[PDB]
């Protein structure tokens, strides 16, 4: 209705829709948080680094955060994030802040690269990075002796093998259309919802500031109910499709966390 | 002739001699001209927004806290000081502990520089708990957790010399409760006007019946693809 | 008023690449919901336009007089002996005179676009893009045949969609026809 | 406003948390017209003024 | 006491649509009366049909409505299901090695448990405990040969060398039942000498 | 109600409580070669 | 609601009927008298009844 007392009283005669509406935003609004909290949310310690970074011939500048910036961000992070671009509408903001995904990120990285797969099940037992290579080969069954022998063209080839990825993200900017595609539904989707006021159901005017403040006629409760169902089915069509959308966010937040957990707290042997 | 309601401020548009108002994107009004001074002028919508309700508990107190959703707290003010808001209680107006946040004005309780877990999530990274600092309620911003430093070095690995045995659980649902809808005793309920008129529309109770029909049996499949997996009932000794 | 945006218009324009006619520097022309009319005569003759349905002096008839300063209108029941040239030699009689108008004053192309719908009369203008409106009329008239009185070209238009571009200043910059191609 | 919690909720009773209960508004406070410099009046000088 | 609230969830959820669907009944879409039994066995004029097309289109709205969340709702219980299936089947009927599949830590064996539209798991798990610093080295060179270890690693408690498992600290003399040779000693980098036993 | 029907379901809890019953044991008694034979 | 129970029609023609959720002492009472509102009731010479 918007400002309107006797569209305000006609619509009480429909029951109770918008509390459904509401609570079906208010379930939707609470799941995208626990979301984000089964996924980065899986350790209880903050490791850090060891003030020196020499280990043994890696180099992981370029995944670690930088203290220079303000953000502190890795300079791929850096990247990822330069790339990926009124009337009863609210959004809310998310509960945990970039910088503490960052923390969860660093402190990850940190725990894998001091103590490998030990933190993941158990203490974080200190261990150098090489002999932790070795027994990673072995788990392929390769002999230990083959790291121990190659040690410096495997570690120029890991060195090698990561700058490329830099180059790779930065020539192609599509290569992240996936997450830019969810932020163009729905905005999309607003952008319709706020256009579909300016229809005519059946009446004589479209917008609701010409009819609803001007009505000449005493007898009008036939021309607004045509707004009013109007209004109404493309609320229930959007949180239809928000349903639909969230319920598809959560079996990629699911899969996600499989992902990471499956993958980075230890080594698989699923092909 | 052009009627409507906001806050008129001055604007940088430059309107060609035969404009008279304009349109943003969503082809909505927000500029105009003065017909006996023929600047120009932008209209931009007043305040407006939720509110919610911080609670500890009505077993414990009865002390609560007010947030309001996405305004700066001096429009607030300059409301509360006039009769312009629209909730009609200000219980609060005595409160001088005010404080901003990312997420909106909260009125209510006293923000602390300490960190703690998070109690109650408000949004942005802060969240809320009722202490003894005498109690009241605090505001503070969360932690992840203790800090902790693994001992690197070249030549140094540490091996456990103990162990121990834990348990635990773990819940998931497997199905749930199964509805039928007769689709006629609900609309009508013996009533031969309107059951002749509804004879009219289709056919889809068909339609609802047999979604109703297929939840049924698949919830039925949902637990006998869990529970029935072995084909012998062994007995223990 | 529009800033960097795509607004898709549907209302009455010339379609590209039309058959236009060509005369050189005259009957009476038809007047099917618009007519485009263009010059590029340094110092023209051509002054002036006439409208109106039957041109006899039995019912309303509209007329227009171009000077090189001012610009001034007449609506008026005038008799057209032969041909209007040039006042006495464009009309002999007048009578139940209505209203009366006039106007501020002020390549070489001219261009003109007539419309006429719900009882008004507005016309476009712009000399050396888009045309930018000068004028308009409560006129409620009948008008259904063209005369014009002293090379000018004779357009035709229909009911089209367009697709037009607006700039940061708020001035059309391209269109495209919807249809064509 | 706890009141409003406990008619939103329907109970006498209410656990920890936060809930959404109703929405704010600045109301209008005058109302302005605005209408062209001047007016073109009709010439009754030239009838009563005779 | 808010340990089972997942069960209650779907049963309270259920309840609720039932009851919104029920109530939903006493409304008027544009009528002169909202409950059923009050025009449709007291009205008078014939023409009451534009009056019972209103309450006819929205209680088919609403049953539609109801339809379409239960089958929202249908879907995630499936979901649900084939997981706790999957689980079921690779941790009660075996050991699996997947990390914070059945549960956090080495897994040994789980043991189900029957619940109202549900199941609980009781899963057993392996964690370490009391850690020591020691000292490692990648090989050995008793005869100018570098001697790797077949299985657990070389720790020295600061006098002597011994070899043990990674999970479990349990020193053994170092032997060549304990160890192969591969290649010299002058390519592996950090490698100390040490005696080699030999029945 | 006005048209509204709860079906019961098909299993019984006695018959769930058995089937868990039969995994214990089997559990318990075998081991993993039930579980594969 | 009403239930239909059938071996299949290439092997007899032999069915049963199932009344959801309701005593059989109601539903002999109704079969007795004209109160229900199915009009076969050709198995009311059935003593099987469970």
């Amino acid at each position: 209705c918007g400002d309107s007392t006797e569209c305000s009283n006609l619509l009480l005669q429909y029951g109770s829709f918008c509390t459904q509406l509401k609570r079906a935003l208010t379930g939707i609004a609470v799941e995208q948080d626990k979301n984000t909290q089964e996924v980065f949310a899986q350790v209880k310690q903050i490791y850090k680094t060891p003030p020196i970074k020499y280990f043994g011939g890696f180099n992981f500048s370029q995944i670690l955060p930088d203290p220079s910036k303000p953000s502190k961000r890795s300079p791929i992070e850096d990247l990822l994030f330069n790339k990926v671009t009124f009337n009863g509408l609210t959004v809310l903001p998310p509960l945990l802040t970039d910088e503490m995904i960052a923390q969860y990120t660093s402190a990850l990285l940190a725990g894998t690269i001091t103590s490998g797969w030990t933190f993941g099940a158990g203490p974080a037992l200190q261990i150098p990075f090489p002999m932790q290579m070795a027994y990673r080969f072995n788990g392929i069954g390769v002999t230990q002796n083959v790291l121990y022998e190659n040690q410096k063209l495997i570690a120029n080839q890991f060195n090698s093998a990561i700058g490329k990825i830099q180059d790779s993200l930065f020539s192609t900017p599509s290569a992240l259309g996936k997450l830019q595609d969810v932020v163009n539904h729905n905005a999309q989707a607003l952008n319709t919802l706020v256009k579909q006021l300016s229809s005519k159901f059946g009446a004589i005017s479209s917008v609701l500031n010409d009819i609803l403040s001007r009505l000449d006629p005493p007898e009008a409760e036939v021309q607004i109910d045509r707004l009013i169902t109007g209004r109404l089915q493309s609320l229930q069509t959007y949180v239809t499709q928000q349903l639909i959308r969230a319920a598809e966010i959560r079996a990629s937040a699911n899969l996600a966390a499989t992902k990471m957990s499956e993958c980075v707290l230890g080594q698989s042997k699923r092909v | 002739g052009l009627t409507g309601t906001g806050v008129l401020t001055k604007s940088n548009k430059k309107f060609l001699p035969f404009q008279q108002f304009g349109r943003d994107i969503v082809d909505t009004t927000d500029a105009v001209r003065d017909p006996q001074t023929l600047e120009i002028l932008d209209i931009t919508p007043c305040s407006f927004g939720g509110v919610s309700v911080i609670t500890p508990g009505t077993n414990t107190s009865n002390q609560v806290a007010v947030l309001y959703q996405g305004v700066n707290c001096t429009e607030v003010s300059v409301a509360i000081h006039a009769d312009q808001l629209t909730p009609t209680w200000r219980v609060y107006s005595t409160g001088s502990n005010v404080f901003q946040t990312r997420a909106g004005c909260l009125i209510g309780a006293e923000y602390v520089n300490n960190s703690y877990e998070c109690d109650i999530p408000i949004g942005a990274g802060v969240c809320a708990s009722y202490q003894t600092q005498s109690q009241s309620i605090i505001a503070y911003t969360m932690s992840l957790g203790a800090e902790n430093s693994v001992a690197y070095s070249n030549n140094s690995i540490a091996i456990p010399t103990n162990f121990t045995i834990s348990v635990t659980t773990e819940i998931l649902p497997v199905s749930m409760t199964k509805t039928s809808v007769d689709c006629t005793m609900y609309i009508c309920g013996d009533s031969t006007e309107c059951s002749n008129l509804l004879l009219q529309y289709g056919s889809f109770c068909t339609q609802l019946k047999r979604a109703l029909t297929g939840i049924a049996v698949e919830q039925d499949k949902n637990t006998q693809e869990v529970f029935a997996q072995v084909k012998q009932i062994y007995k223990t000794p | 008023f529009r800033s960097s945006v795509l607004h898709l218009t549907q209302d009455l324009f010339l379609p590209f690449f039309s058959n236009v006619t060509w005369f050189h520097a005259n009957p009476v022309l038809p007047f099917n919901d618009g007519v485009y009319f263009a010059s590029t005569e340094k110092s023209n003759i051509i002054r002036g336009w006439i409208f109106g349905t039957t041109l006899d002096s039995k019912t309303q008839s509209l007329l227009i007089v171009n000077n090189a300063t001012n610009f001034v209108i007449k609506v008026c029941e005038f008799q057209f002996c032969n041909d209007p040239f040039l006042e006495s030699g464009v009309y002999s009689s007048a009578n139940n005179c209505t209203f009366e108008y006039v106007s501020q004053p002020f390549k070489n192309l001219r261009e003109f676009v007539f419309k006429n719908i719900d009882g008004y009369f507005k016309i476009y203008s712009k000399h050396t893009s888009a045309l930018e409106p000068l004028v308009d009329l409560p006129i409620g008239i009948n008008i259904t045949r063209f005369q014009t009185l002293l090379d000018y070209y004779v357009g035709y238009l229909q009911p089209r969609t367009f697709l037009l571009k607006y700039n940061e200043n708020g001035t059309i910059t391209d269109a495209v026809d919807c249809a064509l191609d | 406003p706890l009141s409003e919690t406990k008619c939103t909720l329907k109970s006498f009773t209410v656990e920890k948390g936060i809930y959404q209960t109703s929405n704010f508004r600045v109301q209008p406070t005058e109302s302005i017209v605005r209408f062209p410099n001047v007016t073109n009046l009709c010439p009754f000088h030239e009838v009563f003024n005779a | 006491p808010s340990a089972l609230g997942k069960l209650q969830d779907v049963v309270n959820h259920n309840a609720q649509a039932l009851n919104t669907l029920v109530k939903q009944l006493s409304s008027k879409f544009g009528a002169i009366s909202s409950v059923l039994n009050d025009i449709l066995s007291r009205l008078d004029p014939p023409e009451a049909e534009v009056q019972i097309d209103r309450l006819i289109t929205g209680r088919l709205q609403s049953l539609q409505t109801y339809v379409t969340q239960q089958l929202i709702r249908a879907a995630e219980i499936r979901a649900s299901a084939n997981l706790a299936a999957t689980k079921m089947s690779e941790c009660v009927l075996g050991q699996s090695k997947r990390v914070d599949f059945c549960g956090k830590g080495y897994h040994l064996m789980s043991f189900p448990q029957s619940a109202p539209h549900g199941v609980v798991f009781l899963h057993v798990t392996y964690v370490p405990a009391q850690e020591k610093n020691f000292t490692t080295a990648p090989a050995i060179c008793h005869d100018g040969k570098a001697h790797f270890p077949r299985e657990g690693v070389f720790v020295s408690n600061g006098t002597h060398w011994f070899v043990t498992q990674r999970n479990f600290y349990e020193p053994q003399i170092i032997t060549t039942d304990n160890t192969f040779v591969s290649g010299n000693c002058d390519v592996v980098i950090g490698i100390v000498n040490n005696t080699v036993y030999d029945p």
